[PDB]
């Protein structure tokens, strides 16, 4: 028993948490650490060193921004403790992690080790009343409402593809690429250097990936539009100067469906569909053809619904009906999935809780991990 | 015996309450207006309604042995639960606690509302409490404290047991009825204590002893026929119910067969004396065999069962020993007395 379960949907660039029941997560909030770069000098400044949240957006050119987490694979512990810790804050949360059991969504095909220590950072420090670690398409789907169909995500360092059927989701056809979001950040970053800009601060890369959320977009026509001239857009930097982007607009969120820019054999998120429909029962393809939903952040560039009905038709046999959805709540579609997940009565049963964790261990956990 | 714990509500909530309490107004549910859709307004709250749970919870699971105490003590404690229980449906009927629940539910929150009815026991212990609750009521155990006269503890005894008959429609436990019917017999046996302290039977003559000795075989009897009436009463419930083969121990020693087989081995004790005193008065044998015979007898000390083997085994075969010795004589005295001739 305890109070409520808190819902708190990780990511390798963005943690969203609220408690269940909850209709949209009241926190949201960059994943990154930010501590300070230059020395304190004057008295009265700003105290502490470690800075997660709004203070560290604010006071953004002191900090030299990190990441923890990559590829939704922890790199750092540490700071995913501080992270965690300051989501139970008094400015997130208000709370304390020994009366509210946790929910936690996580990526596909993931290392164990990643549940193994989150689990121990959870139960331990925390030492929460009860875990419960889950996929993150079977939550996008539970917050559409229906629930047959694949998932199409892609956050910010992953981008992975499960045909979920009633629940089940299949584990034999989740096809898994690691570029997302972020690394079309750090592709766009390369071709603003190749456009003469140079932007290569850590604090600065965020703004390389302001520019990716307010300035890019995807062509229709990958190759006839790389053949013309356009308008070449202007952009207003913080600092208030002006960069004309041009060409390095649409080849940047290009990457998504061609890994050849970034030299790597790994295949586009069009691939990623069809090699997860096509790995599963030949009597479910049309359905999930179907039944397509979109979800993270990076499926809001502008153009990527229409190019992407336009790639998987060139992949999928001729006269099927094929059917994207893409909901407006694809930034919080794990987290309202978490939250109508946890809000249920056999959540109760779902769990994992810290009595079995200290009797069994982690195995405990791999064996009831769905 | 039961606690009896109210449920404590947030003071804020409560001030509220007094304001609209102050104007005779019902304090609506969306009377705290913003502070209704807050997250530590409702995580106090759920932190409330958890302690609640918690509160039903320890007294609703609540046992101990039954046949831990005397009879009254445990048929009481089991009245004491109904009505307890009850007392917790009273505090959980206020509108004040409703209007906590109010607040969870208006803020979407349906776990601890959920669980104020399916975590807490309460409803299960209701009805089960019902279901035992005529049976409890109105129970005739008060004819069997101030019976005195064995025909009072006949007519008693019968009319407990019909009275009683009604756990057919109930659901009754067999050991539950086993240590039931042991502590029935608690009572019977110290009931027939003082009767036999308040009786001086060992001063009467052979046939008031002998209406008295009848009485406790018909006491006995009326235990022994309507006992196997409600055997056989069991035995057709759990046919109707049909659960299972368990290993139902009917290997009853109750509290009066230890004193049953005392009573039997003086029925042969005055057996012996009875041929003997009452014949012998027809040569100092005669006397001197009542010499030793009360001289052998005149302790029985409260006739307790303890005390009665620990030294009485020895005393009674001694007394056996002491006609046997005193009596001897007569034997090969009476070869005497006529093979002469
Ligand atoms: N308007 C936008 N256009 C393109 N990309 C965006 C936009 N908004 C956010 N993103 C990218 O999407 C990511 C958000 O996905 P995220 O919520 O992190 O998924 P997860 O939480 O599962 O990691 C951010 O890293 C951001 O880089």
């Amino acid at each position: 028993i305890a109070n409520q379960p808190v819902v708190i949907d990780n990511g390798s660039g963005v943690i969203k948490a609220g408690f269940a029941g909850d209709q949209i997560p009241k926190y949201c909030f960059p994943n990154y650490v930010g501590r300070p770069k230059h020395v304190r000098v004057m008295a009265g400044a700003l105290e502490g060193d470690i800075f997660i949240g709004p203070k560290a957006e604010e006071h953004r050119g002191l900090l030299s921004i990190r990441y923890p987490m990559e590829h939704g694979i922890v790199k750092d512990w540490n700071d995913m403790e501080r992270i965690w810790q300051y989501v139970y804050s008094k400015d997130q949360l208000q709370t304390f992690s020994e009366e509210h059991p946790v929910l936690l969504t996580e990526a596909p095909l993931n290392p164990r080790k990643n549940r193994e220590r989150a689990a121990e950072v959870f139960f331990e420090t925390f030492n929460v009343p009860a875990l419960f670690i889950s996929m993150q398409a079977v939550l996008s789907l539970y917050a559409t409402g229906r629930t047959t169909g694949v998932v199409l995500d892609s956050g910010d360092g992953v981008t992975h593809a499960v045909p979920i059927y009633e629940g089940f989701a299949m584990p034999h056809s989740i096809m898994r690429i690691d570029i997302a979001g972020r690394d079309v950040s750090r592709f766009l970053r390369l071709y603003l250097r190749k456009e003469g800009y140079d932007f290569h601060s850590s604090s600065e890369f965020e703004i390389v990936k302001a520019i990716k959320e307010r300035a890019c977009y995807l062509s229709i026509n990958p190759q006839k539009d790389e053949t013309l001239e356009t308008e070449k857009a202007q952009y207003y930097l913080p600092d208030g100067s002006t960069i004309e982007i041009g060409p390095s607009r649409f080849r940047a969120p290009e990457l998504l469906f061609r890994p050849d820019l970034i030299g790597e054999e790994s295949e586009g998120i069009h691939e990623v569909l069809v090699f997860a429909i096509q790995k599963s029962d030949m009597d479910l393809r049309r359905t999930l053809f179907s039944n397509i939903v979109l979800s993270g952040g990076s499926t809001l560039f502008k153009g990527f619904g229409d190019r992407l009905l336009s790639e998987v038709k060139k992949l999928a046999p001729k006269d099927v009906k094929i059917r994207i959805s893409a909901p407006q709540e694809r930034l919080y579609s794990t987290w309202i999935g978490g939250s109508i997940l946890a809000s249920l009565d056999t959540f109760k049963k779902m769990w994992v809780s810290k009595k079995e964790y200290e009797e069994d261990g982690a195995r405990s956990i791999h064996r009831k991990t769905f | 015996e039961i606690p009896e714990i109210s449920l404590p509500i947030h003071p804020m909530i409560t001030n509220v309450a007094k304001q609209c309490y102050e104007r005779g107004e019902k304090p609506k549910v969306t009377d705290f207006g913003d502070k209704v859709e807050d997250p530590t307004f409702l995580n106090q709250l759920q932190s409330g309604v958890n302690r609640w749970i918690r509160e039903i919870q320890k007294v609703t699971k609540l046992d101990r042995d039954p046949a831990s105490g005397t009879a009254l003590q445990e048929i009481s404690f089991w009245l004491n639960l109904e009505r307890a229980l009850y007392r917790i449906q009273e505090k959980r009927e206020s509108p004040e606690v409703l209007l906590t629940l109010d607040i969870l539910k208006h803020g979407k929150r349906f776990h601890a509302t959920v669980s104020f009815d399916t975590d807490t026991g309460l409803k299960q212990a209701l009805e089960t409490v019902n279901d035992y609750n005529p049976l409890m009521k109105d129970f005739p155990l008060n004819d069997l404290l101030s019976a005195t006269e064995l025909d009072k503890i006949r007519q008693a005894l019968v009319a407990i047991f019909t009275h009683l008959r009604k756990i057919r429609n109930t659901k009754y436990p067999i050991q539950r009825a086993l240590r039931l019917v042991e502590a029935i017999s608690r009572d019977l046996s110290s009931q027939l204590l003082k009767v036999l302290g308040t009786r001086k039977l060992m001063h009467v003559a052979y046939e008031e002893f002998e209406k008295v000795m009848v009485a406790c075989f018909e006491v006995f009897q009326t235990w022994d026929d309507e006992y196997e009436k409600l055997q056989v009463l069991l035995r057709d419930i759990v046919k109707r119910k049909r659960e299972e083969n368990l290993k139902m121990v009917w290997r009853i020693n109750p509290a009066h067969r230890k004193l049953q087989a005392r009573l039997d081995q003086m029925r042969k004790f005055r057996r012996q004396h009875e041929q003997l005193r009452a014949v012998i008065v027809r040569a100092n044998a005669i006397e001197e065999v009542n010499l030793a015979y009360e001289n052998v007898k005149e302790v029985d000390g409260l006739d307790v069962s303890k005390e009665g083997t620990e030294a009485w085994e020895a005393a009674m075969k001694r007394y056996d020993e002491r006609i046997d010795r005193v009596e001897t004589r007569i034997t090969a005295r009476l070869r005497d007395q006529l093979g002469t001739a």
